[PDB]
């Protein structure tokens, strides 16, 4: 078990659904940052290197 | 967060406005050779090839 970040999507009745973790790639690193599991084309901020 | 949203806004809206502003033409015409045109000499409107 490793200190990573993960977002959760929880749905009507607070199940656990689906997870994205936010160290995985640079696409889901995005994920993590607008809270969407769909985003749309173009560019968009992430974290600075 | 907040501040680097905000930066980028205010920088995105720049490019927005040079667009506005210049980018108002459908298709980009050549330079004609012919610049006395009837005796008004416009060689120096017209950019120096
Ligand atoms: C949350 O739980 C409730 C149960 O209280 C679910 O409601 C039932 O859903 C099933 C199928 O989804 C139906 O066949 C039942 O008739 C429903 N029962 C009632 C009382 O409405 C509800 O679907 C759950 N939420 C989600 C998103 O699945
Ligand atoms: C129209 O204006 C241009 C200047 O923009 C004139 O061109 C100059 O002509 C003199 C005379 O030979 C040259 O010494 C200069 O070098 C020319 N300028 C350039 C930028 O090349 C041109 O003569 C004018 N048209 C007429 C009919 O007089």
């Amino acid at each position: 078990l490793k200190p990573t970040t993960f977002m959760l999507k929880y749905d009507e009745n607070g199940t656990i659904t689906d997870a994205v973790d936010c160290s995985q790639n640079p696409l889901a690193e995005l994920k993590c940052s607008v809270k969407s599991f769909e985003i749309d084309k173009g560019i968009y901020q992430t974290s600075n290197f | 967060t907040q501040l680097n949203r905000a930066l980028s806004g205010i920088a995105a809206e720049q490019d927005r406005n040079t667009r506005e502003v210049f980018a108002q033409v459908k298709q980009m015409y050549k330079t004609p050779t012919l610049k006395y045109f009837g005796g008004f000499n416009f060689s120096q409107i017209l950019p120096d090839p």
